[PDB]
């Protein structure tokens, strides 16, 4: 599962952020949660938010009332939008896969991507 | 007055209705609150019922009188 | 000048808060106190009365009950209280007050002849009488189950089917027969540990007779537990026996759905017709409370529990 | 809401012998942990996903149990490859969620 | 001439719709908040009292409880929360809310002793002793049944029959044993797949024990079911066992019917002659408005739930 | 008027007394409704009862002082 | 006279709270008398309701009327 | 001096005893009416709503309703009426409507893997599939349970027990098998006249299938019966099995206790933050009464069943 | 059974008809209704009324008001009145018996009468 | 109430061949009508009963089925003495069992 | 077993009395009921009253407001107590047992005393 | 309450022939009545404490029956040690246990 990841750069703070992943050599609709983290100096590792293929979401309590997660399912795609640029600390984003059924379904995050860094 | 009749059956027109029942020996318990049920709410009801005969009645006279004494005014300016 | 109250005679009181004999000119009441005595038709259509049959012996065919078999449409039910025909053997039947309280939304009923006689295999039927239901001083039996009893020592397993068709929701009715030893079991029967199975869509079955010692009633040492089921339109039912069993030959077909009411009163018949009615007798009256019974059938009025109601007006 | 806080701040260690690490969290979270380590440069893996039971790597060097709040990582033998950082998550509850502190080991 | 209001002093005032707080020159009262706060004989009859039996413990004739092996005309029954003196044997009597119920109207006891402990010919008793019931320290058993055991490698079936020829009704109790395993079984009894029937009017029952593991309570691993019936006059009973069979000895017979009550409280014993009773004191008082606890028994007056009640009277 | 407050038991003799029921473990629903039969009944009890001694405490009060103001018309006219 | 409109609630504050039950296809005589139980409390406290409303309003009228008339009595003797 | 009334303006009217319709100027209204008609969170903490799964789907781990194998803090139940992926196993949980009264007072679920899948030493696990529901087009089972079928035509008396060392209390679900025939039965299990027994010191159970025909619902002959039990602290359980029997593989763990409600609707799910909720939408008011229905959630005001309330005080 | 119509012919109008079926042979001692069958032109056949032998009654709803049922135990003798002969359209009328419950106790009428005529 | 009503008035037949006879109901009846045959000078006789029985009458020369609102009388033979007048009756309901038109079959 | 009475006399108007039953051979733990019985000329023998060991006690409804029974298990005593004297008549007191549970508990009083007689 | 008496005051009856006394109370009492012996100077011994059973006293000699209310005493033959004061008493309900009056029998 490569699961790619893509972003312009957006540097223009008080404006839009959207970062999109990108599912190859699998497809949606498994049970499955994925999942966005951001890693920063001074912070470790913040987890953002997940997102089933139901339509199901779970936001962090910090910036719920700013982000959203959407999901399209034309050719396996989510993407994460945020309303304020200026309340990023450019950190290095990442999306990541969770455990199937097999393993009981657990609040973890088994396979990773690629990363790539965002600049304010 | 005939109005003041039917405000009562108007009132009254939700009134609990019983459905009887045949709980076998056995089950002696839960039958049990069956027939307190009935002893309960008809109760109630039935003191409702009469408590509002007593104003109504009381107001059927009162008002009534009312009435003249202020028809005596109304021919004593 | 000469003004004030409007006179009037009188001859009644009233009761109040303060007092309790106020007399009053226009004494209005508003309970309704005398009744006629007698049953008597509802709307035009004649209700069901009996007269010692009850509804086990109405529905199970009692060889006394005879005279009522095909009921036309009917208003209520009233059945004499304590009755006398009953069930003349001493059986028993599985949750009767369930059947009661289904029984009192139908207003219609037909009987339709499911399994033919005819259609019985070599097993003998013939043999099913009884003398605790004597017929004109002779042996009988029920006139709506068939008794099944062995034919040349003989009893092939029973593996009856069947299939609802029409738009209608059957009603079915058969029993288990518990026998008293062993003996009496081997000669009427074949085999010993004998069971029955039900099978549907919604519900299973597997029962056994019980077989003991018992006092006498009606000089007799023999039960029969009966069971009953509802089968809904578009399903399937199957039996199946290994000895004792109490086969069914009529079901019961609703046709029609409304209110009606069971009935426990006490009087005889007459020619009528009214709007309500109570346990001991009709009402013909328009005042908007009564005290005979609680427990009334039709747009009755509502019911209290007092003596004395009065809405009276005017002065004094 | 449930907090994570390590308190070693960095161990030397030569290679082939033992070091200990610790957890403890501000309330009662059951079975219900996990332990994360990143190399320099991608990815972190999967090592511990429940209190007691292993989840990827091979399992003849690492090890990791606890219960309570308190929970503590014992390893066998380490080598010139095993020095890294290492997080301490809990996954008892997960409205929110948060990670532990920074852990160097060293020689 | 001056005259007007009577004014007068008064010391405590009242609520109303329209105020919280309006004095009162006759503040007359009706709550009742006083308790003696003793139990006390009823109508000079001495009430019934238990300290740590049960009132399984006592019917089944505990052997902690020898206090009341006989026992006089009572009024009510009075027994202590979460027993301590329970059944010592880990059994469980069915339906014991029921029994539990039925014991609310009856106001006499007689025990009968209706089966001689000599009636058993050939069938060991003298080795029904327990553990889990000691007495001076040494083991015994109930002194209400008699559990039967195979006397020199035998048993043969039992069968009894009793016939209620006095004009009242009894009330029977009996028993089956859970054993714990096949050869704890076949120690003490002879045959396996043991049984027992009842036989009797309106009622039948077939039974046989179940033998499984279970944990370690008080010491044991095995359990007693009991169960229990009414006679009525001129009726007959039939038992029959072919193994486990927990026989009884004494029946019960009831003689006054009337009222009575079960209350669950702690308190000690006083000398007095009450009209009233409730489960925290006694009553002497004449007002119809009381709080202290809705349940009651005897004339006492009624019950509410609130804390001020004032009907009082005058100027101000 | 003390006859009155005597007489105030007759409104109300027949009310609803509760019964102790021991229901075991394996029937929560019908104890449920057990407990619900007596919390219903006390407080509608209870709330009768306090609202007919406010009304009668009212009553009882505007008699009083109409009764003295009855006299006063009496000599004044 | 707003305190009395929120002592209103303090009047009522205890009412019966109905929680939902459920009862499978072969119980339905103990259905029927939880289904009369829910009718027959909602009847009876929104009975309650409706009347101590209607008595209120008619009393906060009184008052209104007859704080005017003694005022201008006083002023006028 | 011109003094009197101070006429006003007015615009609505109120009701009274004596009359219908009387103009009131200062109309103060106590009754809400509106409705936002939309799910959202209670007290800042996600309610679990199910789209089309029932109860019973959910805690036996349907195939199709993956989303809730894990699942955190709620504060109550959204269930959409009659939903089809209920039971696709034509089986039948007992006591269905005791347990859903269980969970009215949970807030908190914590899965335990009491007995690994390698706690069973050679009794074959991998053959427990059924096309009833499938996943992705391919045979499936339930996600919570273990179907042990025979491996290498043979079948040992399963023997286990468990000890409840937790500090809490827990919840075992399990299942009794009733296959179509005797064919069928010899050909999946080794022996007939299976049996299973439970013991748990607190209860005893002995149970065997039920072999018969039966009519074809969703292309299926057998059955399935689940039981289910809790289990103290400090305690001990014990199953045996000489047949037919429904492992359990994982048990479920209180750790929280509270309030909650079972809520049927139909309505979706939308971000807000409110403090009472109704099963057709939520309320921010403040007024005492309220008709839109009687069932609620939360500090709600109180229900009645009128249409018109008015408190309005001033002149005309 | 020998079932026999004993009429007396009556004409005078504005009378009361009465006919009395008697039965021979057989006797009031079983489950039966017997019932009453009119015939006359331009209408066919209609139907009386039917009584048991325990005392229940069924009428025509047309002439319920005017017709009444008896019947003798003594010699049994079940007869028929008619308190109005105006509405009489000289129809012929017979007594006629139904079926027993051996053969499900269908209202059909089995046996039947030789007949007899009246006129106005 | 229920009401009967046939349509066909006069029928001319030779004998030995196949003849029907209709019976048009007003309401669903089930299977509850019965039919009578008249001889001149003679008492009916009874031929069908309930809808599908042959209980009563002359076996293997007449025939009647039928269901909802609609009847029909087949024969397929008939001889000299079975030229009648024929009438339909419904017993589905009581009191008023009312009975239907006559209609005449002939040479 | 052992029951002695030690009768002090007490011979004095408006005064009281006492008696100190007392038991050898044995202890008072044990399931019977101790009793005291009187008896005089003219009216035969009275049962005076009776007590058990866990501290229950049955009365004379005559003088249940002026007779009180007492225990000491420290060596087995039991005693009398009537305030007045002019209630004892010179009558003759004795102290006895009852049955025991194996005959079944009944209220016959088998064995008995010595006896010992006081006067005023 | 419950009281008793006998009607027979004295009876001359010498060793070796039969002698009947009977015992009459005042309402049922089941069966529940007790009997005593007192020769002067002994305590009295118990000889009958149920209405129908024997374990006091010497047996085979003596012997006493009754129900509903009324009781009677038969013995075989009496000796010289026999004559003495026989007393009556019911035990059905306590507390007023009274006895009954005095009877004897003479040489």
């Amino acid at each position: 599962m490569q699961l790619q990841e893509s972003g312009p750069g957006l540097v223009k703070p008080s404006g839009t952020l959207s970062l999109t992943c990108a599912v190859s050599g699998g497809s949606i609709s498994n049970s499955h949660w994925w999942s966005w983290v951001r890693q920063s100096p001074g912070k470790g590792l913040e987890w953002i938010g997940e997102i089933y293929h139901s339509g199901s979401t779970y936001y962090n309590p910090s910036l719920k009332s700013r982000l959203t997660i959407s999901v399209d399912k034309s050719k396996n795609q989510f993407s994460l939008k945020l309303t304020s640029v200026t309340a990023a600390d450019t950190a290095v984003y990442f999306c990541a896969r969770g455990l199937g059924w097999e393993q009981g379904g657990y609040r973890a995050f088994d396979m990773w991507g690629q990363g790539t860094t965002v600049t304010v | 007055v005939t109005n003041k009749v039917n405000s009562i059956i108007d009132k009254m027109n939700t009134q609990f209705e019983a459905v009887g029942r045949e709980f076998n020996n056995l089950e002696r318990r839960i039958e049990n609150l069956n027939k307190k049920m009935e002893d309960g709410f008809l109760d109630v009801w039935t003191y409702n019922a009469e408590l509002l005969v007593l104003m109504e009645n009381e107001r059927t006279l009162d008002f009534h009188d009312s009435n003249v004494k202020n028809l005596y005014d109304k021919v004593r300016l | 000048i000469c003004i004030g109250y409007h006179a009037n005679n009188s001859t009644e009181q009233v009761d109040t808060i303060m007092e309790k004999n106020v007399t009053v000119t226009h004494a209005q009441d508003i309970l309704e106190k005398t009744h006629n005595g007698k049953l008597c038709d509802l709307n035009g259509v004649k209700p069901l009365i009996l007269k010692d049959c009850s509804v086990a012996g109405w529905l199970l065919g009692n060889p006394m009950c005879d005279e009522f078999i095909r009921v036309p449409e009917w208003s209520y039910i009233v059945e004499r209280a304590n009755p006398a025909n009953d069930l003349c053997f001493p059986g028993s039947l599985n949750d009767y007050e369930e059947l009661k309280h289904m029984l009192s939304r139908i207003n219609h009923f037909e009987k339709i002849q499911i399994i033919p006689k005819s259609s019985w295999p070599n097993h003998e039927t013939s043999l099913g009488v009884s003398a605790a239901c004597p017929y004109q001083g002779a042996p009988s039996f029920f006139r709506n189950v068939v008794w099944l009893i062995k034919k040349n020592d003989a009893y092939p397993t029973i593996k009856i089917s069947y299939n609802n068709t029409n738009r209608e929701d059957l009603l079915i009715l058969w029993g288990i027969h518990h026998s008293n030893n062993a003996e009496e079991q081997t000669n009427l029967y074949k085999n010993p540990i004998t069971y029955i199975s039900v099978g549907t869509s919604t519900l299973n079955q597997r029962l056994a007779p019980k077989i003991a010692t018992r006092s006498q009633v009606n000089g007799q040492r023999g039960r029969m537990d009966f069971f009953w089921t509802i089968l809904k339109p578009d399903d399937a039912i199957h039996f199946e026996s290994n000895g004792n069993f109490i086969a069914p030959e009529y079901a019961y077909k609703i046709v029609k759905k409304g209110d009606s009411t069971i009935m426990k009163s006490g009087v005889e018949y007459g020619h009528c017709n009214t709007k309500c009615q109570t346990p001991v007798g009709a009402i013909n009256s328009s005042m908007p409370f009564h005290n005979i019974h609680p427990l009334t059938i039709g747009e009755c009025p509502k019911y209290v529990k007092s003596n004395k109601l009065v809405l009276a007006t005017g002065l004094r | 809401e449930i907090v994570m806080t390590q308190s070693p701040a960095t161990l030397s260690v030569s290679p082939g012998e033992r070091v200990t690490l610790s957890c403890r969290a501000s309330q009662s979270v059951g079975s219900s942990l996990a332990w994360y380590q990143q190399k320099p440069g991608q990815a972190p893996r999967l090592l511990i996903y429940a209190a007691s039971t292993r989840a990827t790597g091979i399992p003849a060097r690492f090890s990791g149990s606890g219960s309570g709040t308190e929970f503590t990582l014992t390893i066998s033998s380490l080598q010139s490859e095993d020095f890294a950082v290492y997080y301490c998550q809990q996954h008892y509850n997960w409205p929110p969620l948060t990670f532990g502190g920074g852990t160097k080991v060293e020689i």
